[PDB]
RNA sequence: UGAUGGAGGUAGAGCACUGUUUGGACUAGGGGCCCAUCGGGUUACCGAAUUCAGAUAAACUCCGAAUGCCAUUCAUUUAU
RNA sequence: GCGGUCGCCUCCUAAAAGGUAACGGAGGCGCCCAAAGGUUCCCUCAGAAUGGUUGGAAAUCAUUCGAAGAGUGUAAAGGCA
RNA sequence: UGUGGUGGCGAUAGCGAGAAGGAUACACCUGUUCCCAUGCCGAACACAGAAGUUAAGCUUCUUAGCGCCGAUUGUAGUGAAGGGUUUCCCUUUGUGAGAGUAGGACGUCGCCACGC
């Protein structure tokens, strides 16, 4: 793809030069994409998770898990067993083009452009962003009619916020 | 008028067999309910935990480290 | 890859207003205009041309 | 009637106790402080009576521990019930103290107004005491 | 709810069996693998009717 | 990210496995030991814990790639070697491994060349 | 009787767990009353996270005694 | 006499082998499961901190600490990572 | 002597913190057509590989901060023998714990292989 050349050309050695690594191996990474859509309406409606895991077979590439309940309260009125959930993993290279589509088309298609949320920092490279909405090529109006978004939990080898921040920063994310 | 006084009944446990027997085949060594002690060398575990001497032997007792403990038979 | 339990996509290139940078992939089809053996030889019609160069925050 | 010092119970009846002997348990917190140095019971009330003959004698509050508290129950039955029947039902609150728990510890103010604030004390409680100090001591970091 | 339930030998036609169902739950009529002791041999038992 | 390193897990599954029966005495072990690179093998009794016969993968004589081709002759060399002791019924050890290759050639090849399972 | 071997949770300690509980420090933020009608949150319990010293228990245990108890091709004495 | 109780199972009383009464102190039972059985593989929990769209202290997530603070069809002991 | 595999002995073997190494070896590491696999996912599991590195693991060495093992004392309790009030305490003879430690402790022993 791109970003992979980028490590192997230009990403990799500049951030070398920012720390000094007596070795390679300890270049900072990208493993994982966590995509999580919690429901708790489809408690009362067995037709939603009809529509959502279509939405998220077609921005990714594979079917979501349909998650258990892991408790049992009628507080939040759940029992064990209940589907609520979809979780996507993301391997390999459609982490690199997924991101890619994150950095072309779905930053430009956020209302009231400010910047991308900083505020993720956890200290040990775990950023996530909450997504609310059409920020996607593949999806029309006429078939999606519901106001679900998305997650992003994108989990490196970084143990700084700064290592982190400048992984992101030389493949994209445009912060505030 | 109380609403108490009721029993099981005693039902017997505790070792059956010292140390440094002349032990026969099958015979019961420490009666359990619960693994309070593990088998060892030629000891199994009944249906109810209790413990059997399979080879005609001595039984001595051991340790398993800190926690606990065995029977074993060692035969002539 | 598990068999039979995936959806359909493929090396589908970009186009866009600002010079139609032809890239990358996606899932969506239509009419055969870019098979170009330089890059992804099947539809390229990932283009809603939202360019992600207009904006200012790659613009200024 | 009212108890000052109630619990929370996790059981409604206790055996009926057994005391032999204790010895050590020296002033910890205050400065004076009584040695019970006999052995009995010693209900809710009483540690109300050694309150406040404690504290009339005070001025402008003072240092005050309370370093003995009720824990265990008594019950009784009623007035002609014949031998027979389950436990009675239980009231008060007490606990026993053996040979030297110290009773009270005060702090802040010179002896007399102290010794007389343990005699006082002493005199509602109905176990002979002693009054002592941090007298010997090796630990005073 | 559960009820007593006896075995029958498809062949030699015997009671041999014995055990316990819960009828709610199984309303049919079982078909193990069993033992016979009058043939030795296996055989496919069957609730009796 | 932590990732737990491999021998913990195949060490927990020989710990779970060895529990059952050694037996070592007159019907010794065998032992099987990947690596990325090489194979080992090793026949032991208890609780001498002496191996009376062994042979590497690539450390004596090769066959070919590090692959399956290679534990067919460990599995050549182990019984060929184990046979002239005089030794008939050994025990597998499975490692904490599974098969779908590179040790059932092993298991196979022990088979032929002498030692009964 | 003497020697040797183990079975075990009694007396006393009884803090580590589960129950009952005494005073100090710390805030993380509950702080009802705030200054309020834009940042300082003022007092109080500082309760839970803690963290100090200090008690305690038939159905509490990190530990743990004398004695009896079961056995020994063991030794002495005695008569079952 | 009126009341209460009559068989079985756990714990304390029970004096550290076993046994041991009182209209002493406490809780259950007269079932359930065709897999909640047998074998063979694989796995490790409750919580706590920190961010994360609807999200609320507490649904679904991610990271770290964590010998157990969980679970074990059913009451209690004894067990079981 | 190193390095790897594999055994017992109560963590005196541990935890935490600090340093060095890549001969051979182990592992990370490049992939997945093949045997296989994912309740989705080459992360694992399984199969192919020799581009790169001691960065982590692994191995050696330092530390008594944490956890562990801890003598001799005394004291509480107790068999037997007694004595006063019998709620309880005291005296002879035998036996003695727990807390508190001075101290020990950053392993010991076994087999095989490959280099040295
Ligand atoms: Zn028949």
């Amino acid at each position: 793809n791109r970003l992979k050349e980028k490590y192997i050309k230009e990403v990799t050695p500049s951030l070398v030069e920012k720390f000094n690594y007596s070795s390679v191996m300890q270049t900072p990474k990208v493993d994982k994409i966590v995509i999580n859509m919690g429901v708790g309406d489809a408690v009362s409606n067995a037709k939603n998770l009809d529509k959502a895991v279509e939405e998220l077979a077609l921005i990714t590439g594979q079917k979501p898990l349909i998650t258990k309940a892991k408790k049992s309260i009628a507080g939040f009125r759940l029992r064990e067993g209940m589907p609520i959930g979809a979780k996507v993993t993301l391997r390999g290279e459609r982490m690199y083009e997924f991101l890619d589509k994150l950095v072309t088309v779905s930053l430009p298609r956020v209302r009231d452009f400010h910047g991308v949320s900083k505020k993720a920092f956890d200290g040990r490279g775990n950023y996530t962003l909450g997504i609310k909405e059409l920020i996607f090529p593949e999806v029309d109006y006429d078939l999606v009619d519901k106001v679900r978004g998305m997650d992003i939990v994108i989990v490196t080898t970084a143990n700084t916020d700064e290592e982190s921040r400048e992984l992101l920063a030389q493949l994209g994310m445009p912060f505030q | 008028s109380t609403s108490n006084g009721r029993d099981s009944e005693s039902k017997r446990l505790g070792a059956k067999s010292a140390d440094g027997q002349t032990v026969t085949g099958g015979s019961i060594l420490y009666r359990q309910r619960g693994t309070k002690i593990y088998p060892g060398v030629n000891v199994g575990i009944g249906g109810d935990d209790t413990l059997f001497a399979k080879v005609d032997g001595v039984v001595r007792f051991e340790r398993k480290g800190r926690d606990k403990k065995q029977v074993s038979v060692y035969p002539v | 890859m598990k068999q039979d339990i995936h959806p359909n996509y493929q090396p589908v290139v970009f186009m866009d207003s600002t010079t139609g940078f032809k890239f990358l992939s996606g899932s969506t089809k239509g009419s055969s205009e870019t098979v170009e053996w330089e890059d992804g030889n099947t539809y390229p019609l990932l283009r809603v041309e939202v360019t992600s160069d207009s904006h200012p925050f790659y613009t200024g | 009637m009212l108890v000052p010092k109630r619990v929370k119970h996790r059981r409604e009846f206790r055996g009926k106790m057994r005391g032999e002997a204790k010895g050590g348990k020296e002033v910890a917190f205050g400065e004076w402080g009584l040695q019970a140095t006999e052995s009995h019971w010693i209900t809710n009330r009483q540690i109300e009576a050694a309150r406040i003959a404690m504290t009339r004698y005070m001025k402008r509050g003072g240092k005050v521990w309370i370093k003995i508290f009720p824990h265990k129950s008594y019950t009784s039955k009623a007035i002609g019930v014949r031998m027979g029947k389950g436990k009675g039902a239980p009231e008060g609150w007490v606990s026993p103290v053996k040979r030297g728990k110290i009773m009270f510890e005060i702090a802040g103010v010179p002896e007399e107004v102290a010794r007389e604030a343990l005699r006082l004390a002493s005199h509602k409680l109905p176990v002979k005491t002693k009054i002592v100090k941090r007298e010997e001591m090796g630990g005073e970091s | 709810m559960r009820v007593n339930i006896t075995l029958e030998c498809t062949s030699c036609k015997e009671r041999n069996y014995l055990t316990n169902k819960n009828k709610r739950n199984n309303p049919d009529r079982l078909e193990k693998q069993k033992y016979c002791p009058r043939e030795r041999k296996v055989t496919l038992h069957r609730e009796t009717k | 990210i932590t990732k737990p390193d491999k021998n913990k897990t195949r060490q927990k599954r020989h710990r779970r496995v060895r529990n059952k029966i050694s037996g070592t005495a007159e019907c010794p072990r065998l032992n099987i030991f990947r690596s990325n690179k090489n194979i080992y093998a090793q026949v032991i009794d208890d609780v001498a814990g002496v191996t009376l016969a062994s042979a590497s993968a690539l450390d004596k004589e090769i066959s070919g790639g590090t692959k399956t081709e290679t534990a067919a002759a460990v599995g050549k060399l182990v019984a060929e070697r184990a046979a002239e002791k005089g030794i008939k019924k050994v025990v597998f050890d499975r490692g904490g491994y599974l098969y779908h290759g590179r040790v059932q050639a092993l298991a196979e090849a022990a088979r032929e060349n002498g030692l009964e399972f």
